[PDB]
Parts: structure tokens; C-alpha cells; sequence
């Protein structure tokens, strides 16, 4: 599954994932810590806002 | 093409400010101010800026001089 | 016996009852706290007076409705220790309810 | 509109009264008039906004062409999200308001301030006719609780000067009149007046809570909740069904109770029914705010409420409730793993079906710029019809773009790596074979995730900071990284294996011409003992190549790989069999010499030649490849005969059960070791085909021996398990079952033997099933304890160093010194190979040249400019960590060292098998003279010198200057070698058992009176025991010198328990005699989470001072045992021990501040307060490293040391401080105040030093801020304490900038954060 500009839901400002082609793993705190450990976190700031 | 930036780690003493230097170079390379000296073989403007940093023709000091001479000519 | 070992055995029996019952809600946690303070009581009289002699306890209490009216001293002391254990197991099981849900 | 600090507290009610609007009185039903709920009902029309682009709330004015008009029916305006901060519903309701911050949270704000017990706080409701407000002629207390009849009597007797209210608003009538500035000073004077157990237990902390509340600057009258705040429906989740497990149930309950209250207050109802309606209104309101309050048990479905009004901030107590939960990130996907071994380390693949919609706006922008698609609809017609132009744009974009790949379980930092995509037919991504084992993900159906970085700086950090060509030397391990397994090592082992009888033997030929000869015909790859041309380059100057040529004896495949080998490398790494360790050390040498780019290119070429020659090599196993040993059945028959004869003598009656058990263990171990040796020496020399010698030992052509000798994954245990016997292995403990199992995979197994095999397999799977919760929960606490770390200093400047003493035991070193030299930077006191000089100017990096310099010197241990000690008073510095990442540069400021350190602890502990399976002399293995250091030597009359001490250390200078032999002798041993006697190794120097620790006497003379009794201390069937402490329970004192002399002219005479001492009374023996011979679930655990919980040992040790003379009285007294003779006598300080181990404090063990281990391991509380910080730190690091070397997984010492530094929080400072009297104070906040006490030069302002152990779990769940340390916490009890205390956060922690979201101070943006330092301060 993959989704670039797919239809979003109003529940906590995130897509659902089911019933259609919506990709993206649920970005948990472990991958937050993996981005926090190594080089920098501009990728985190640009993927948590826009 | 632009695998490792180890030459800038050897030249410039830090590699974390190197990212800010490379972004400040790449935005000026993609908007305007200087023609690309490296031809577009298979790369974009940020990769050309990173290769120009890897060749050793730009750092924080050269970009500070460039920013001051662009703010002076206005 | 001391207050710390009796309290450790108290929330040990409480967490064993939680692992046996699989309790998630706080309103179902409170009844387990009351049943665990009903459990884990000492039958040695010297240990009962050693809980009253150790630290972390006061003579005056907040509620007087749970204080019985009889000539038995051990019933009044057991009610006071039961109220203190319910309060302390609530205060140190509010975190344990989250800890058990975060273990498994 | 910027922001610097975030402070949450209870604001003034005047802003709520200025925002007083709304009509939420009656619960009218939802009508379908204007496609939305109407006025004065469910979802009343007051606080609505436009549900479409531009509208009114009725079908009225305020079109988009006109702005700034006050509405007719409502009071809303044209603009959005600014009126909504003013139009909120603030209606007065339920004057007996809820005080759940005193109910749900454990401290009480309104209760402890007005001197109100918790039972009265729980009994505010169902009340009995008011509380008397104080006045002029009032007699009773202002907070006196009376009944209804007593309040009626007080009302009819008081009369004048009495103003009271009906409900619980009267307390508010006190709090409106509370201008109190007197009672808190009386309470703090009462707290400083007396100090006992009735003030420590829940009075001191609430007194300090009132002290923090009165000094916060906020008014107590701001705590009055006059109105009920109503959230706007536009900001709440909109629902026009409309009520399906949501807020609407309690919403309509509260509005219905409000309607009943207003109706019975307008119709003048009697007091009982309106009292019932007010208590039902309060039961609605407090359940609307915070559920439970230790009552109102949950029924289940919609008849009982589920989501309250404050349940939006936390609906679930797990991991995803409003605290920045896992958001479904767009421009991403999920993909299935395979492998394509035809691209470089920088190149990878990506499916066509995913990548057609990962770059939609890029293709749209290129179609707009090239001038082919003038509109966006034409761009859709070009993309979603798949014309060749968007295929060319897709080929242009995908060729140069970084794409992140990661795993959905990500417990390493190596999981997120950027690569370059390639259009590959199908819809499954491949994973690069030098990446697959780093993710710890086999090809068993695991699923990866694909991410697309979208900015300039994100692509630059993906191409510069996070890929596989810049993550080398494994910072989670500190060991070699990725050399492949089972294919590349197999191919490079087959093509470089020497063998006799080659086709066309002994050819002289150049380098590349062997590939010319091999490809056509008539040449084998084995090619032993042939000298050909080889060109080897060396480097001696500053990166200068030396052109050399040579004639060397080698094979075909080694000389073909020599072209694959780059210019400057040694030759001795080629002549071996080239197994996995040989390729690993070759990669280590080329990474050490040639840099990073040549070793990446050379590892790429190793991958190329391995997966290109694995097809040429050919692996094959079959029915004849498994070699059956010809001597197997004879060994099985003789072992069965030996076991049968020994069990015949067992049932005869000569052997006990445990003796039969140990005999079964070592005899079946000898049996399957004989089977292993039989299959080995029948497996070696099978091939005898040769030339010119006609008999030669040659490596066999079987595959199993080649995969065993390769050493990639094939070990010796699997080798003896396949062709030999399986063995004897039990389920619970992995024990050896006495039933004979002599099966083989070549024959048919028995039913019960395969049943014991599946016992073992199911027990192993039940042991490996623990790895989920062990790894998922520990790393949570390990990262959450290391959140507030901002590295911001490069000039550290410390004086106290750490003595790096290794854990060296035996002749050969187990943990060497070379791993401790690299990384950290030593202090200014290190020495040359010359004697008594200096080596550093105090700023020198340490790697292989300086490692050789610190190896050739004569020193046992050096001091290190390092962590925790004095900390520069500005962040954590940089010389404590040094270089542990892929780059050899110093880790500078602004890098998250602690987040790397937390994930580098139990990386693959995972409890591999059976919870890591959990002499009678002192034999030496190294030569050198033995010099007794810190050993009380007592001259014995037998001619030897016994050891009457417990500490034993020795420095050895034989080949290296560092020591290689310590051999800590237990207390009470007989040393067979004197002080200064040369030993040759392999000889017992101490003729005493290490399991027994007796007490050797110090003085000769007459025996202390310890006369026997029948059955108390003696056992009769010299060998006449006089004292037994373990049987009676000590009644023993210091013995005399000769007859009756005191011991004042140059510490207690001891005897062990349950022993028969051969020395009787009246024997007059000399000094130095030795007394009698009589003196798994813990080690299987990883032992990491229990140290973070600050665990308690079983028995603590005895602490004393320099005056450490000990003595004992009778057996027992009125107090506890062992009333201490030291301490008390010079300084009044007593200790009480109910029961512990036997006392071992004597004259041989010197007792000072920080006493040695006497009765078990002492807790690190007193060890940190009394011994030191670095001693507890090194002890914790050595214990964790001992557990990890028992497991078999090497970890980093710096990471464990940073974790121990994070365990050092929550100290209690000295009482000579400013508002400080045995208070738990932050350690960093205490060491900020060093300069304030130094400039003022007063000991009353600040304390001297403090350090306490107090738990890492408590330090991780209670931090400086309230946003952080709130994931694994309850949000309400933290927010109420933050609102009462009035504590801000200043936006500095890492978790704070994760949850809120700013320029994070870790990484490349910290300088941008320092731009904020250039923005606020002097900007």
C-alpha cells in the first residue's frame, strides 16, 4: 500500500489505512528514538508537521 | 556520486554544521547567484553542491564571505 | 516484622491477585485493593503490635466511621491497620495498574 | 508570534467571567431544520462556527464580502479560530463543585491548605446542612462539621452576625474571603520546631506543598470554579448517527440535570428534592471531569459512560492517547523483503507499483516546468494513463533521490537507512545483502517500511548522515560490522582452499593471466604449492604508495582475488584458508589503513566475487555426504556395557543417587566426545589422491566438514549432532537424563528418544519466547531515563580521573586493555616507556599508534578525563565519550550521546538459550615473582607463610608493562610460596580450598575460656572443638599473648560454624595455625531492570570507621545481636542487625571509611554516600559486564557508565543550605549552585556535596518538566501538581521537543537552537 495525497480522516488528523490503498507504517516512539540517536532530527521535524 | 562526505570531515572540523553549510549552499545553487560548475550528469542541485563541498571550494567561511558580499551589493 | 516487609507482602499479594484476575479498570482495581488488604494479615500478635510500633503510622486517623465500638482491642487495631493498608495500597497501586498493563 | 516557556496553572476567574456566554440549559432534541442542531438543546447554537466556507448560524448575514459585523441572534463574528477563544460557554453551575485534584491525585491542594482530612474530602457530598462560616459571635470552629439538627440549633441560637450558604459553596465563601498570610508561617514554624515520625509520614511533603503554593505568586481565590467551561463543537469531533460511544451521553445527562435544577429553583421546590437533584448533578459533573473517584463500578455498554470530558487527553492508558501518537505518515509505504545481489552498497531497489505514487508532486512539477502539461488535470491525464513522458520523469526522479528504509520493530539505531531506488518489475522491494543481518530480519516473511524525506535538509541528512556507507564499526557493539554468512565466506573458502594433484601443476605465470587460463579449460581452483607473480604495495610515509614486485607461493583464486584486493594491504592475511574471521580481520585491516571509501568499494567487490563464484563453487549434501563413523557402534556398545555394569553396582548398594548422576554426566560426556573424535579422525584424511608422494593427509571433499571448517555458522556441536549422536538434554534445566539415547540422523530414532528431543525443542522455544517482553519493556526505561541530555561543551577541564583496572583473571587475558585505550581520552597523568615522565599535553586522541604507546609503557592503570566528576558545570562535555561512531572525529557538542548509549545495552541479550545455562587449589598460569601487597603476613612455626588477609594484588613486568595476574586469595588460606619467590607456572601456590574461608589466628598463647557442654558445642562419637557459633546460635574475646597479657602491646579471635576444631584447651600452639575444613535464577536474568529499580540486597555489610576494633559479649542480650564496639566509642552512631552472616572483621582486613565487604554485598545507597561515586560506578559497570560475558554478548562500557550516571539523580543535600533540611534535591540543580556558594563564601547558603542512589525508574518517571516523564504515567496527577506548583519547562529536554515540536537540540540543529540563543539573549 502507498498513499501520497490520499483522503485523510478527522480522527486525530491521520488516515485510517484500511479499506483502500493507504500506506505507511504507524510511526511509533521506537523509530522516533532511532532518528534521535543518529545524525540529526530535521527529518523528524519535517515528517511530524507537514 | 556523492556517497560519503569524508573529505569535508577531513577539511572542516565538524560534520554537524556541515549539513547547515550544505543546505545554505544548495538553496543558493537552486535559486540563483552562481552558475553550476559541475555538469548535470545524473544529479540534482543539492548533489552538485555536495560535490562542490567535497572538491574543497566551499565551506562556512566562503559562504559567509559570499553572503556578506551579496548583502553589500544590494 | 517491620512496616516495609508487611507492605511489600501486601502489594505482592495484590499483584498476584491482579495476575490471577486480569483486572484493567480502576473501579475493579479498588475492590481488589480492598480484598488484598483483607488478605495478607498476620496472625502473630507480636507482628500486629510491631506494625503499630514501626514508622509510617499515626495514632489519630481521618475517618471515625470505620472505627468499631467494642471491648476487643485487636478488632479496633485490625480495623485501623486495614484502613491504613487500603489507603497505602491505593496510593502505591495507582501506578501499579499502569505498570501491569505496560508489562504484558 | 513566537513562544519561549510553557507554564500551566489555574488562571483568574475574571477572564472566565469576561467570557461568560452560552445557553446550555434545556436538552432539546436535534432537529433537521438547518442541517445542524438548533438553539438551546443538544449542541446548542451558541458556540458553533461555520461548518462550510462562509455562512451564518441561521441562514443570515455575514457573507464573505462583508467583515466585522456582530451577529444578530448570536455573538459570533466573521473570522475563525480567534472568536472561539472568547465565545466559550461559561455558565455558573453546581456550586458544590468538584475537587477531584484532592480526590484523584494523591496530594490535596484544597484540603491540606484549609486543614481538612482526606475522609472529609471523600465525604463532601451527601452532606448534612452546611458548615458554619465564622463571624462575630460564632462559638465553634470555622471548619466545624455539624449535623442537620445541630446546624438548626446553631441557627436558632446564634441569630445575628451569621451569613451562611446552603450547599458546599460556603467553603468558596471562605475562599473568596481568604487573604491568609499567617497560617502557613505557623505550619512551617511547627515543622521546624519538632522532627519525629508523626511529621515525616505525609505531613512534611504536604507542608512543603503549601510552601510551594504560597510562594508561587498565585492567589488561592483563583482556584474557585465558578463556571462550567463548554468546549466548542467545531473544535470537538463533529457528529451530526451522532451519539456512538462518545461525549454525548454525559453531555445530555449534565444538561438534563441542569434543566431539572433550574426548573426546581424557578418553581420553588422543597429542600429534599432539590438536594437530591444537586447531588445527582454533582455525580454527573465529577464523572464528567474524571471517572471513577474510587467508586461507581463500570457496567459495560452505553448504559454506563465510557468517554468523559477530560478523557480526550487520555482515552487509553497504553501508548496512543493524545500525547503525539503514531501518525500515519504520507509519502510512505509497506513492502516485502527479498534480496538482489547486483547493486552496490549505495544502490538499492523499490517496486514499480509503490514508486508510481511516491513522487506525484515531483512529476506534476516537472510536467509544469517542461511545458507539456499546462494544467493539473492534464498532469493527471499524463500520469494516470501511463504515457511515456511520466515514465521518463519517473526515471529521472528515482535515479537521484534518497529513500529511507526501516523496520516496524526498531530496537537499534541502525534500522533507518537511506538508499537509492531502481525501477524493478514486480511489486516487492529487495534488501541489500550487506544490510539484512544488521536489521536482524531473516527471509521469513518480515515486512519493512519505506519512507520519503521531503525537504533540502532531510535529503541532505539522508545522503550524509543515515545510510550504510557511514554506519561502520557497530556503535551498539564496538565490533566488526557486516561480513556476509554462508555464501560469500563459502565461496572465498572454496576458491582459496589448497589441494594437491592440480591440472597443469607448477606453472609460472603473471597476475591477471590466471583468470585467462582458468576461464577456458584445464585449470582447477585449488592449485597448491605454485609460485607465481604478485605485486604488493606498502605505505610508510604520509599516504605514499611503494611500488614493489615479488614472486610468491599461492593459488589461482587468491591471486585472482589479489586484483580485487586494493593497492596497499599486507599479504599474510591471504595465505590462510580465508574463513569468516579471516575476511573479518581483512576488512578490519583495510578499514584501518585505507580509509572508508576504499574499504566500502572493497567490501562491495568481496560481495560481487562471493555471490558470483558461489554458483561456480557448488554446494551439495546428500545420502553419501554425511560420513557415518565406522567406530560408532563399538563405542555405543562399550558405553552401554559400562553404564549397565555401573548400574548393576548401583543397585548392588555401593553408589548413591547424586554419585550416579555425576557419573552419568561425565561418562556420557566421555561417550559422545569419543563419538565426536571418531567422526573427526574418520572425517579428516579420506582423500588420498595426490602426486609424487603417493600418501598424504588431505582435506576431505565432504561438504559438512567444509562448512564446519569455514566457521560461518556451522559449529562443532551441530557437526557432532548431525552425523554423531544427538546427546542427552532435559527440558527444565537442560540436565542429562540417565535413559540412553544413542540415535543418529542417519538411522531411525526411537519414539521416546524423539519425545525427549521435542522436550528439548519445546523447552528451548519456551525459553526464547521471553525475548519479546524482555526487549520491548527494558529499552523503554533505558531511553526514558536518558532523556534530558544536551551535550554542549568541548573543554571539559577536570582533575579527578578513573583508575581503569580490568577484570584480568588467569594467564591469558579475557578482557584486554586495548578496547579501553581507544575511545575515552586520558587525563594529564600518563607515563612514557621511560620511567617517571609525562606523555600527553592533556589533549591527545587515543588509537593504534597511541594504543601502542600506552601498551609499551610500564603502568598498570591510568586516569581518564571522563564523566560525572565535576562535569564542567555546563552540560556534559566531549572527552568522556571520545570516538565510538563510524567517524574517528571527537563527538562534538549537540549530539544525542545518551540516546545511542541507551539502545547499546541489551541489543541482542534476548535470553538466547536456557537463560545462559543458569579445582580445590590455586593454580597459576603466568610466571613472575609474587609480592604480597595489602596482605597481613603472619610467620607460622610450620615453615610456611599463611595469608591472613582478603585483598591480593600484584603488578607484573615480564613482556608488557600492564599486569596480567592478580589472583585475589580468599581469607584464611595457606600460601605454599613465600613472598618474593619465582614461580614457573602450572604450580599450586595456595594449598587451600577456595570455597572455605576460615579465620587464621593472629596471636599465640592461652585459649580463651569457652568451656564445653553436653550437646551444645561438642560432638563425641585431638579433634576436640571448643566453640561452635552456628550450633549455639559469640562468647569469645581476644586471646592473651602468652599467659594473661593484654593485646595493647603489638580484631577478635574467631572460629567458623559447624566445624570440629582440632585444637583443644591447654595446648599452647603457635601463631598462624589453620582451623578446620568446615567453613541459578539470579544469573540467568539479564540483571538490568533490577539495578534501575534500586534493588535491595539480602544482607548489607557492616560499615565502620578507622577505629575498627571489634568485640562480642554473650550469645544474646535484651537488644539485637552484635552491639558494635567500633564507631560508638569515638563518634555516637549505632546500628542494629537482627540476623546476618558470620563476622570476618579482623586485624588482616584494615577497616576505614568505606569498609570492605563483611556480610554480603552492601547496598549502593551507603556505598555511594560513603565509599565514593567512581567506585560504585565501576562496580556496577563490572557487574553488568560480568553478566554480559556470562551471556556472551560484548557491550560498551561508556553506555553503561552513562546509564549509571543517570542513576545518580535525587540526592539529599546537607542541611546547611538555603531552605534545605533533609530535602530530596536535584543533583544538577545542586551543582549549578556551586558558584553561588563560592562567590558568597558561606556554608549556610549551599551544601558541600551530596549523592544518593534513588531509583532510575523514579528519576525517569519524575523529571524537571511535566511534558516529559508522562508517557508511562498518569497525565492528570502530573498536570494537577504542575498547576499547583506553577512549574514551567523552558523547552529544553529532548522528549519535550519531540512531543511539542521545535528545533531539537540534538543533531545538526543545535546551532540553530543556539540561533535561538542569538535570538533571546542579546538579540
Amino acid at each position: 500500500h502507498a498513499r501520497s495525497t490520499g483522503s485523510y480522516s478527522l480522527v486525530t488528523q491521520q488516515p485510517l489505512g484500511g479499506k483502500a490503498q493507504f500506506g505507511g507504517q504507524r510511526f511509533g516512539e521506537m523509530e522516533v528514538w532511532a532518528l534521535e540517536a543518529y545524525g540529526a532530527a530535521y527529518t523528524l521535524q519535517e515528517m511530524l508537521t507537514v | 556520486a556523492r556517497v560519503t562526505v569524508q573529505d569535508a570531515v577531513e577539511k572542516i572540523g565538524n560534520r554537524f554544521d556541515l549539513v547547515l553549510v550544505a543546505a545554505r549552499r544548495a538553496r543558493q545553487m537552486q535559486v540563483g547567484g552562481k552558475d553550476p560548475l559541475v555538469p548535470e550528469e545524473n544529479d540534482k542541485t543539492t548533489v552538485i553542491a555536495l560535490r562542490e563541498i567535497e572538491e574543497g571550494l566551499i565551506n562556512n567561511q566562503i559562504l559567509d564571505v559570499r553572503e556578506r558580499q551579496e548583502q553589500q551589493e544590494q | 516484622m517491620t512496616y516495609n516487609n508487611v507492605f511489600d507482602h501486601a502489594y505482592e499479594m495484590l499483584k498476584e491477585n491482579i495476575r490471577y484476575d486480569d483486572i484493567r479498570d480502576t473501579d475493579d482495581l479498588h475492590d481488589a485493593i480492598h480484598m488484598a488488604a483483607d488478605n495478607a494479615v498476620p496472625h502473630y500478635y507480636a507482628d500486629i503490635f510491631s506494625v503499630m510500633a514501626s514508622e509510617g503510622i499515626d495514632l489519630e486517623f481521618e475517618d471515625s466511621g470505620l472505627m468499631p465500638d467494642t471491648k476487643d482491642v485487636i478488632r479496633i487495631l485490625q480495623a485501623r491497620i486495614y484502613e491504613q493498608l487500603t489507603i497505602d495500597l491505593w496510593e502505591d497501586a495507582e501506578d501499579l495498574l499502569n505498570e501491569y498493563l505496560e508489562e504484558v | 508570534e513566537e513562544f519561549d516557556a510553557i507554564k500551566i496553572a489555574l488562571a483568574s476567574p475574571d477572564m472566565i467571567r469576561s467570557w461568560s456566554f452560552g445557553e446550555v440549559k434545556k436538552p432539546e432534541t436535534i432537529n433537521y431544520r438547518t442541517f445542524k442542531p438548533e438553539r438551546d438543546g443538544l449542541f446548542c447554537a451558541r458556540i458553533f462556527g461555520p461548518v462550510k466556507d462562509y455562512e451564518c448560524l441561521c441562514g443570515k448575514y455575514k457573507r464573505l464580502k462583508h467583515r466585522g459585523v456582530i451577529c444578530e441572534k448570536c455573538g459570533v463574528e466573521v473570522t475563525q479560530t480567534k472568536v472561539r477563544r472568547e465565545r466559550m460557554g461559561h455558565i455558573e453551575l453546581a456550586s458544590p463543585t468538584a475537587h477531584i485534584w484532592f480526590l484523584k491525585s494523591l496530594p490535596s491542594r484544597i484540603g491540606l491548605l484549609l486543614d481538612m482530612p482526606l475522609r472529609d474530602i471523600e465525604r463532601v457530598l451527601y452532606f448534612e446542612s452546611y458548615v458554619v462560616i465564622e463571624g462575630g459571635m460564632t462559638n465553634l470552629e470555622r471548619q466545624q462539621i455539624l449535623t442537620e439538627e445541630q446546624y438548626l440549633d446553631a441557627l436558632e441560637e446564634f441569630g445575628d452576625e451569621f451569613d451562611a450558604k446552603m450547599g458546599a459553596e460556603a467553603i468558596q465563601a471562605l475562599l473568596k474571603s481568604m487573604d491568609l498570610e499567617q497560617e502557613c508561617e505557623q505550619l512551617r514554624e511547627e515543622l521546624n520546631e519538632t522532627n519525629s515520625e508523626t511529621k515525616r509520614k505525609k505531613l512534611t511533603k504536604r507542608i512543603k506543598l503549601l510552601e510551594a503554593f504560597v510562594q508561587s505568586g498565585n492567589k488561592p481565590e483563583w482556584m474557585i470554579l465558578t463556571v462550567l467551561p463548554v468546549l466548542p463543537p467545531d473544535l470537538r469531533p463533529l457528529v451530526p448517527r451522532f451519539a456512538t460511544s462518545d461525549l454525548n451521553d454525559l453531555y445530555r445527562r449534565v444538561i438534563n440535570r441542569n434543566n431539572r435544577l433550574k426548573r426546581l429553583l424557578d418553581l420553588a421546590a422543597p429542600d429534599i428534592i432539590v438536594r437530591n437533584e444537586k447531588r445527582m448533578l454533582q455525580e454527573a459533573v465529577d464523572a464528567l471531569l474524571d471517572n471513577g473517584r474510587r467508586g461507581r463500578a463500570i457496567t459495560g455498554s452505553n448504559k454506563r459512560p465510557l468517554k468523559s470530558l477530560a478523557d480526550m487527553i487520555k482515552g487509553k492508558q497504553g501508548r496512543f492517547r493524545q500525547n503525539l501518537l503514531g501518525k500515519r505518515v504520507d509519502y510512505s509505504g509497506r513492502s516485502v523483503i527479498t534480496v538482489g545481489p547486483y547493486l552496490r552498497l549505495h544502490q538499492c531497489g523499490l517496486p514499480k507499483k509503490m514508486a508510481l505514487e511516491l513522487f506525484k508532486p515531483f512529476i506534476y512539477g516537472k510536467l509544469e516546468l517542461r511545458g507539456l502539461a499546462t494544467t493539473i488535470k492534464a498532469a493527471k491525464k499524463m500520469v494516470e494513463r501511463e504515457e511515456a513522458v511520466v515514465w521518463d520523469i519517473l526515471d529521472e526522479v528515482i535515479r537521484e533521490h534518497p529513500v529511507l528504509l526501516n523496520r516496524a520493530p526498531t530496537l537499534h539505531r541502525l534500522g533507518i537507512q537511506a538508499f537509492e531506488p531502481v525501477l524493478i518489475e514486480g511489486k516487492a522491494i529487495q534488501l541489500h545483502p550487506l544490510v539484512c543481518a544488521a536489521y536482524n530480519a531473516d527471509f521469513d516473511g518480515d515486512q519493512m517500511a519505506v519512507h520519503v524525506p521531503l525537504t533540502l535538509e532531510a535529503q541532505l541528512e539522508a545522503r550524509a548522515l543515515m545510510m550504510s556507507t557511514n554506519n561502520i564499526l557497530s556503535p551498539a557493539n564496538g565490533e566488526p560490522i557486516i561480513v556476509p554468512s554462508q555464501d560469500v565466506v563459502l565461496g572465498l573458502y572454496y576458491m582459496t582452499r589448497d589441494c594437491v594433484n592440480a591440472k597443469g601443476e607448477g606453472m609460472v605465470l603473471t597476475g591477471p593471466k590466471e583468470a585467462e587460463r582458468l576461464y577456458r579449460s584445464g585449470l582447477a581452483s585449488l592449485h597448491a604449492r605454485v609460485k607465481v607473480r604478485i605485486t604488493e604495495y606498502e605505505k610508510d610515509a604520509n599516504g605514499e604508495l611503494v611500488a614493489k614486485t615479488s614472486l610468491k607461493d599461492t593459488t589461482v583464486g587468491r591471486a585472482i582475488l589479489w586484483m580485487i584486493v586494493p593497492k596497499g594491504l599486507p599479504y599474510s592475511i591471504v595465505n590462510q584458508a580465508l574463513g569468516k574471521k579471516a575476511i573479518s580481520k581483512m576488512l578490519n585491516t583495510c578499514y584501518r589503513i585505507l580509509g572508508l571509501k576504499p574499504t566500502v568499494i572493497f567490501a562491495d567487490q568481496i560481495m560481487y566475487t562471493g555471490f558470483a563464484y558461489a554458483a561456480r563453487s557448488g554446494a551439495s549434501v546428500g545420502i553419501d555426504d554425511m560420513v557415518i563413523p565406522e567406530k560408532k557402534h563399538e563405542i555405543i556398545s562399550e558405553a552401554e556395557a559400562e553404564v549397565a555394569e555401573i548400574q548393576e553396582q548401583f543397585q548392588s548398594g555401593l553408589v548413591t543417587a547424586g554419585e550416579r548422576y555425576n557419573k552419568v554426566i561425565d561418562i556420557w560426556a566421555a561417550a559422545n566426545d569419543r563419538v565426536s573424535k571418531a567422526m573427526m579422525d574418520n572425517l579428516q584424511t579420506e582423500t588420498v589422491i595426490n602426486r609424487d608422494g603417493q600418501e598424504e593427509k588431505q582435506v576431505s571433499f565432504n561438504s559438512i566438514y567444509m562448512m564446519a571448517d569455514s566457521g560461518a555458522r556451522g559449529s562443532a556441536a551441530q557437526i557432532r549432532q548431525l552425523a554423531g549422536m544427538r546427546g542427552l538434554m532435559a527440558k527444565p534445566d537442560g540436565s542429562i537424563i540417565e535413559t540412553p539415547i544413542t540415535a543418529n540422523f542417519r538411522e531411525g530414532l526411537n519414539v521416546l528418544q524423539y519425545f525427549i528431543s521435542t522436550h528439548g525443542a519445546r523447552k528451548g522455544l519456551a525459553d526464547t519466547a521471553l525475548k519479546t517482553a524482555n526487549s520491548g519493556y527494558l529499552t523503554r526505561r533505558l531511553v526514558d531515563v536518558a532523556q534530558d541530555l544536551v551535550v554542549t561543551e568541548d573543554d571539559c577541564g577536570t582533575h579527578e580521573g578513573i583508575m581503569m583496572t580490568p577484570v584480568i583473571e588467569g594467564g591469558d587475558v579475557k578482557e584486554p586493555l586495548r578496547d579501553r585505550v581507544l575511545g575515552r581520552v586520558t587525563a594529564e597523568d600518563v607515563l612514557k616507556p621511560g620511567t617517571a615522565d609525562i606523555l600527553v599535553p592533556r589533549n591527545t586522541l587515543l588509537h593504534e599508534q597511541w594504543c601502542d604507546l600506552l601498551e609499551e609503557n610500564s603502568v598498570d592503570a591510568v586516569k581518564v578525563r571522563s564523566v560525572v566528576s565535576c562535569d564542567t558545570d555546563f552540560g556534559v562535555c566531549a572527552h568522556c565519550y571520545g570516538r565510538d561512531l563510524a567517524r574517528g572525529h571527537i563527538i562534538n557538542k549537540g549530539e544525542a550521546i545518551g540516546v545511542i548509549a541507551a539502545q547499546s545495552i541489551g541489543e541482542p541479550g534476548t535470553q538466547l538459550t536456557m537463560r545462559t545455562f543458569h579445582e580445590s587449589s590455586i593454580q597459576v598460569k603466568n610466571k613472575g615473582s609474587i609480592k604480597l601487597s595489602n596482605v597481613k603476613s603472619v610467620v607460622n612455626s610450620s615453615g610456611k607463610l599463611v595469608i591472613t588477609s582478603r585483598n591480593t594484588e600484584l603488578k607484573l613486568i615480564d613482556e608488557f608493562g600492564r599486569t596480567k595476574e592478580s589472583y585475589k586469595v580468599p581469607y584464611g588460606a595457606v600460601l605454599a610460596k613465600g613472598d618474593g619467590e619465582q614461580v614457573a607456572g602450572g604450580e599450586t601456590v595456595a594449598n587451600w580450598d577456595p570455597h572455605t574461608m576460615p579465620v587464621i589466628t593472629e596471636v599465640s598463647g592461652f585459649v580463651r575460656f569457652t568451656d564445653m557442654i553436653d550437646g551444645q558445642t561438642i560432638t563425641r562419637q585431638s579433634s576436640l572443638v571448643v566453640l561452635d557459633s552456628a550450633e549455639r546460635t559469640r562468647p569469645a574475646l581476644k586471646i592473651v599473648d602468652a599467659q594473661g597479657n593484654d593485646v595493647l602491646i603489638p580484631a577478635q579471635y574467631f572460629l567458623p560454624g559447624k566445624a570440629i576444631v582440632q585444637l583443644e584447651d591447654g595446648v599452647q600452639i603457635s601463631s598462624g595455625d589453620t582451623l578446620a575444613r568446615i567453613p541459578d535464577i539470579t544469573g540467568g536474568l539479564p540483571r538490568v531492570a533490577d539495578l534501575f529499580e534500586a534493588r535491595r540486597p539480602k544482607e548489607p555489610a557492616i560499615l565502620a570507621e578507622i577505629s575498627g576494633i571489634v568485640s562480642f559479649g554473650k550469645e544474646t542480650k535484651g537488644k539485637r545481636r552484635l552491639v558494635i564496639t567500633p564507631v560508638d566509642g569515638s563518634d555516637p552512631y549505632e546500628e542494629m542487625i537482627p540476623k546476618w552472616r558470620q563476622l570476618n572483621v579482623f586485624e588482616g582486613e584494615r577497616v576505614e571509611r568505606g569498609d570492605v565487604i563483611s556480610d554480603g554485598p552492601e547496598a549502593p545507597h551507603d556505598i555511594l554516600r560513603l565509599r565514593g561515586v567512581h567506585a560504585v560506578t565501576r562496580y556496577i559497570v563490572n557487574e553488568v559486564q560480568d553478566v554480559y560475558r556470562l551471556q556472551g554478548v560484548k557491550i560498551n562500557d561508556k553506555h553503561i557508565e552513562v546509564i549509571v550516571r543517570q542513576m545518580l539523580r535525587k540526592a539529599t543535600i546537607v542541611n546547611a543550605g538555603s531552605s534545605d533540611f533533609l530535602e530530596g534535591e536535584q543533583v544538577e540543580y545542586s551543582r549549578v549552585k556551586i558558584a553561588n556558594r563560592e562567590l558568597e563564601a558561606n556554608g549556610k547558603v549551599g551544601a558541600t556535596y551530596s549523592r544518593d542512589l534513588l531509583g532510575i525508574t523514579k528519576a525517569s518517571l519524575a523529571t524537571e518538566s511535566f511534558i516529559s516523564a508522562a508517557s508511562f504515567q498518569e497525565t492528570t496527577r502530573v498536570l494537577t501538581e504542575a498547576a499547583v506548583a506553577g512549574k514551567r519547562d523552558e523547552l529544553r529536554g529532548l522528549k519535550e521537543n519531540v512531543i511539542v515540536g521545535r528545533l531539537i537540540p540534538a543533531g545538526t540543529g543545535y546551532a540553530y537552537h543556539q540561533d535561538r540563543m542569538r535570538r533571546r539573549a542579546a538579540g
